[PDB]
């Protein structure tokens, strides 16, 4: 994936559902030892912010990502921890007249 | 648009001039003056912010052509000019004025205008003296106005703009500074200084390297053939003239070893170089290594000799960023095309740089050969993000020749030949920097002042190497760990590496790892590290390995796991431990460099391996300093921005006020601010890109969102148990309202060592215990002194973060101890004792099933506080009884300071009124001293309850008077109806302007509000502090 957005230039990724790719198990008992926050999922996550943050530095043009999930809290302590994510939405039930137009 | 650039003597305010083409084709005749904006072809990534210009009609310069007065920039005619320009004309004529103007002046000047009687005398005196003219005269800060006695200091509030005699206020400044002797232009120097000597052998003089490349346009001489810079080298007419020679034809060079053949070229005045030097390419100093620094010949060695080589070897230099396997094809690639796209000159022993592109990997384009040319344009969608050294061989020169040290290649004839490895020294960054030239993303730098640490592992390195090798070796390692777990110890190793030119290898085994699984995956990890290193690490002079996150591979031994796959730990441990040293059997002066996230997790068993380790703490005021400064220097903040527009600060910015007010503990990546306002800045900037009033042609960052970057910051890491230092306002520390704000200060002014640089080894710490105001007012005052007197408020939430974990809860009180150290200069706030509520073994927690915060408690922290530095305690207790007085004590942590409640004398009623202010009373009467009808001994927060009483009884009346005039919205409306749409569509103003007027505090008091307290247990506390509590 990395290597075909270098090359498509001013590009974006998302990722359906990032809780399969790189969602901590919520139980946080993986192992009692400090290695818990290095699990495989984690571990690929970071791979993954590494070779995003490297590109990323070299032209901010290039690549955007996009993770949509379930809890805004609930995906990983690593993605906020390296200040990876910032700027955030959520979507709220909606209001009886866009409700209406809707129905 | 690009325009024909020269220069005049005249005076720096004086119109610039166009020739007869753009005056016609854009003098528009809506303005007197064809108002510009000028830039130069500056050297490297950046460029100048814009300059506007003010320009009239000259026939007789060239089409196309602009004259501009030299002492704008500070040229002089002492040394070749420029030839062309970025220019514009401002279209829509509408140019800013500015807000105000400084100046500083020479005394005399100064004293000869202060002592004018009248305001028109002076700016009439000014502008003889220097041409300005009111509205019309374009100025920037920092422009001279004479160099040794005057000179523009700041504008407002654009940098640059227009100056109205009438409304741009005028500012007059002198203070004998010796700074007035540093204007010196662009240029004011006697050359004859260096008298003329009519020969010379050689000329010897320093040979330095640029901060960066040089743009082929900028190649004055401009030379026909295509040919590469790689060969060229760049200095001023200075000491070219005392050669015999300028553009030289041909050079040669040599500085006790082998010889280099370059070609030399005239830099230009713009620049700030040294006064004295030949600058060149890093492809000369990669030969002359740390060393040699002096020596250059020139000689009619020839025009077009040399023309091949009839075989060559050519070499991987190797390294870490060489030799692995994957990037081959690419670099292969990109080597075959620096010798096809053009003939070059080359020389014996002797080094070719070579960069690419990495995550190019499945990515091959040219799959066609030779066609159209297709390269360059890649070339130019590319840019280049690693760098690597290719070694060539003498030539196999036919026949004899005098000619046997230097030779061309070119697309045509003998073919590379690859040969195993040329091992060589990395150049030292201080010799010369190689990234800065490349642009690349740049290893970080220090002075090694400021940062300690780096200067200790600089030594260890330094020495175990270079300085021991003249005697017998010794191999090394050390271990680095940090409390904190962001503190880019890892860039550490990346910096002193290149300081030092020691080559680096790193390993990514946090994840780049096979299948990795702890639990399972045998033994494949040292296969993986051995069998990696083993084939590149032959053949480095020096060695470094630096391995990241070994809490990936190591981990403890615990009851909780299989035998089995402790027995797998064990082994890795052992292999690598037995690898550790095998590096020092098999390849001499290696030197290995551990990071652990958490030191406690890998087992003695290892850490008995170390020779060394260093604590990494966060960084501290003066490193903050230092670090931001970097961030927002212009060269590293722009590069990354394609956008043309530049990006700066301004130099209005406080350092200070950033360093410590603005960034607290906070863990580094400082990077998020730095790029959360430069964001923020361009949002404003595209704002007003939409035709708006003016458009200052640079993006121009700002205090304002710097203060809400950080304040951001401080809350978009929303789980952050962390505090900003100002919750407080109108309550600053009022020292002299009694006695007790009196005292507060003591156990903050001393500590602040305004009486003395106290030894931190002898008197106990004057920490607080407040009983204070019993009833109320603790949950403000700590707050409020510690805004206003310290600088931050990080506080412990002592009711939470008890871990019931079994044996684990010690973990918090140490974490959250060292996290406020890790702040230097501020408190902790502490709530009620009770939120540990020891009680000696009875009647509760009775010590058994917990003692962990307690038994931690009573220790470290009055260790700290005997050392009395740094760390405060401000706690807040009103219940003693509930506590153990094992703290609370002279022994440790003395003065249980109490205040009580006024009884009824108060200012306090006054501040009461102050702060009901900030919304309306009516009353010409402030009528505040009736409150005094309460009994007394009731002066608590109900004071503020009794404004929001009286605030929500102004409510009450605003919202009937809205109820009726929704009874009789008929008189305007068909229907009494539509209310949620009717107050929004008349919106009269009547914006709950508040009604303080009706004095409801006092009909809310006479009801006796019994959310006060009044009663015998007040009198308790009162008794109790004094029998007790002292
Ligand atoms: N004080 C600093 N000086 C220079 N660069 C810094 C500093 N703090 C952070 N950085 C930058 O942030 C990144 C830090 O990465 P590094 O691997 O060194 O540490 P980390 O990821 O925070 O920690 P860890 O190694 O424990 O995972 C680099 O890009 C580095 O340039
Ligand atoms: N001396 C005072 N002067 C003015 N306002 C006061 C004073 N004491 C208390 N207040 C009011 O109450 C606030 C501080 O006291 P507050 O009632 O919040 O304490 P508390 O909740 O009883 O404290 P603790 O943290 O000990 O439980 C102030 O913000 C102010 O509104
Ligand atoms: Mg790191
Ligand atoms: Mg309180």
């Amino acid at each position: 994936w990395c290597s075909f957005c270098y090359w498509y230039g001013p590009s974006l990724i998302v990722l359906d559902n990032v809780e399969a790719l790189f969602g901590k198990p919520q139980a946080n008992d993986g192992d009692p030892s400090n290695n818990g926050q290095w699990d495989n999922a984690s571990k690929l996550l970071n791979f993954f912010i590494n070779q995003v943050t490297k590109i990323f530095n070299k032209d901010n043009k290039r690549i955007r990502v996009l993770f949509s999930g379930k809890q805004k809290t609930q995906i990983n302590p690593l993605l906020f921890d390296k200040h990876f994510v910032s700027e955030t939405w959520s979507l709220r039930a909606p209001d009886k007249h866009a409700r209406a137009k809707l129905l | 648009m690009k325009a024909s650039l020269t220069f005049s003597l005249s005076g720096i305010y004086a119109p610039c001039s166009i020739s007869r083409d753009i005056y016609l084709e854009y003098g528009d005749k809506k303005a007197e003056c064809l108002y510009g904006t000028i830039r130069l072809p500056q050297y490297g990534p950046g460029c100048t912010p814009g300059k506007i210009v003010h320009c009239v009609l000259d026939d007789s310069l060239p089409f196309c052509s602009i004259v501009v007065p030299s002492k704008l920039f500070g040229f002089m005619p002492t040394q070749p000019t420029m030839d062309f320009c970025y220019f514009e004309p401002i279209l829509d004529n509408v140019v800013p004025v500015l807000d105000s103007v400084t100046f500083l002046i020479n005394e005399q000047l100064y004293s000869k205008l202060m002592d004018l009687p009248q305001e028109m005398q002076q700016i009439q005196f000014l502008h003889y003296k220097y041409n300005i003219n009111s509205m019309e005269t374009v100025v920037h800060s920092r422009d001279i106005l004479t160099s040794g006695l005057c000179q523009i200091l700041n504008c407002s509030p654009f940098p640059q703009g227009l100056v109205d005699f009438t409304e741009t206020q005028l500012i007059l400044v002198n203070d004998t500074e010796q700074k007035l002797s540093a204007l010196k232009y662009a240029n004011e120097d006697e050359e004859y200084a260096l008298p003329k000597i009519g020969t010379n052998s050689a000329l010897s003089i320093d040979l330095e390297s640029l901060p960066c490349t040089i743009s082929r346009d900028l190649l004055r001489p401009a030379p026909h053939i295509n040919d590469d810079n790689s060969i060229y080298a760049f200095t001023d007419a200075e000491t070219l003239l005392r050669l015999d020679v300028t553009s030289g034809s041909f050079i040669t060079v040599s500085n006790m070893g082998c010889v280099r053949l370059v070609k030399l070229f005239v830099l230009l005045l713009p620049n700030g170089f040294k006064k004295r030097t030949i600058y060149a390419p890093p492809k000369i100093i990669a030969s002359f290594p740390d060393c040699s620094v002096v020596t250059i010949s020139k000689s009619n060695i020839g025009h077009t000799d040399i023309p091949i080589a009839n075989q060559v070897f050519i070499s991987r230099v190797g390294g870490w960023l060489q030799s692995q396997k994957c990037f081959q094809n690419i670099i292969l690639t990109t080597l075959k095309k620096f010798f096809s796209e053009s003939k070059r000159i080359l020389c014996q022993n002797d080094l070719i740089p070579i960069a690419f592109d990495s995550s190019m990997a499945d990515l091959n384009i040219a799959e066609e050969n030779d066609e159209s040319d297709d390269e360059d344009e890649l070339g130019q969608y590319y840019k280049n993000d690693s760098l690597v050294w290719f070694f060539v061989t003498s030539a196999e020169l036919d026949c004899f020749s005098k000619d046997n040290s230097h030779f061309i290649i070119d697309p045509n004839r003998t073919k590379l030949i690859t040969t195993n490895i040329t091992n060589r020294r990395p150049l030292p960054l201080s010799r010369s920097n190689l990234q800065r030239y490349y642009g690349f993303a740049e290893t970080f730098y220090y002075d090694l002042h400021i940062f300690p640490y780096v200067r200790q592992l600089v030594n260890i390195l330094e020495t175990s190497f270079n300085c021991s090798q003249r005697g017998i070796t010794l191999n090394a390692s050390v271990l680095l760990h940090s409390t904190t777990n962001n503190v880019g110890k890892a860039t550490m190793v990346r910096f002193a590496s290149k300081y030092l030119g020691i080559h680096l290898l790193e390993i990514d085994c946090l994840s780049l790892t096979s299948n990795s699984r702890q639990l399972d995956s045998t033994s494949k990890i040292i296969g993986y590290i051995r069998a990696k290193c083993e084939n590149v690490l032959p053949y480095a002079s020096p060695a470094v390995i630096f391995l990241a996150h070994l809490d990936s591979i190591l981990l403890d031994v615990n009851a909780n796991q299989d035998p089995e796959a402790i027995k797998l730990q064990k082994s890795i441990n052992f292999e690598m431990s037995k690898l550790l040293d095998d590096f020092t059997f098999k390849f001499p002066g290696t030197t290995f460099v551990g990071s652990v996230n958490n030191i406690d997790n890998v087992p003695s068993s290892f850490r008995s391996h170390m020779r060394f380790e260093i604590l990494v703490p966060v960084p501290s005021e003066a490193q903050r300093l230092r670090i931001f400064q970097w961030y927002l220097s212009s060269h590293e903040l722009n590069r990354d921005v394609q956008q043309k527009v530049p990006v700066s600060y301004m130099d209005n910015i406080s350092f200070s006020s950033l360093s410590s007010y603005s960034a607290g503990l906070t863990p580094l990546d400082i990077k998020s601010i730095v790029e959360t306002a430069r964001m923020t800045a361009t949002a404003r900037f595209y704002q007003e890109s939409k035709k708006c009033g003016w458009l200052p042609q640079s993006i121009l960052i700002t205090q304002e969102d710097l203060s809400k970057a950080t304040s951001k910051a401080r809350n978009e890491f929303s789980v952050s148990i962390g505090a900003p230092q100002i919750p407080n306002v109108t309550w600053d520390d009022i020292g002299g309202i009694d006695f007790v704000k009196g005292e507060i200060l003591d156990t903050i002014d001393m500590p602040l060592k305004h009486p003395e640089l106290f030894t931190s080894g002898m008197k106990k710490r004057s920490g607080i215990l407040f009983y204070g105001p019993p009833g109320t007012g603790k949950t403000l005052m700590a707050k409020a002194i510690a805004t206003n007197f310290s600088l931050n408020f990080f506080s412990v939430k002592g009711p939470e973060l008890l871990n019931m974990y079994i044996g684990e809860s010690e973990a918090n009180v140490r974490r959250v101890f060292q996290k406020a150290r890790e702040a230097k200069p501020c408190v902790i706030f502490f709530d009620q004792i009770d939120s540990v509520a020891p009680k000696r073994g009875n009647q509760g927690d009775s010590g058994g099933v917990m003692d962990r915060i307690v038994s931690q408690l009573l220790a470290e922290l009055d260790g700290m506080s005997t050392d009395a530095d740094g760390v405060f305690v401000i706690g807040a207790t009103n219940r003693p009884d509930l506590l153990d007085e094992a703290l609370l004590r002279p022994g440790r942590f003395d003065k249980l300071l109490y205040l009580g409640i006024p009884d009824t004398d108060t200012k306090q009623l006054n501040i009461l009124e102050a702060l009901t202010r900030k919304f309306v009373l009516d009353n010409d009467v402030k009528l505040i001293e009736l409150a005094k009808l309460c009994p007394f001994n009731y002066t608590g927060a109900d004071f503020y309850a009794l404004c929001s009483d009286a605030m929500l009884n102004a409510m009450s009346r605003i919202a009937r008077m809205v109820e009726k005039k929704v009874s009789q919205h008929n008189e305007l409306t068909g229907e009494n109806i539509s209310t949620r749409r009717w107050f929004d569509k008349i919106a009269t103003k009547e914006d709950t302007k508040v009604v303080v007027k009706m004095e409801d505090f006092l009909k809310a008091q006479e009801q006796l509000t019994p959310s006060v307290s009044r009663a015998e247990l007040n009198h308790y506390e009162a008794v109790r502090a004094n029998f007790e509590g002292a």
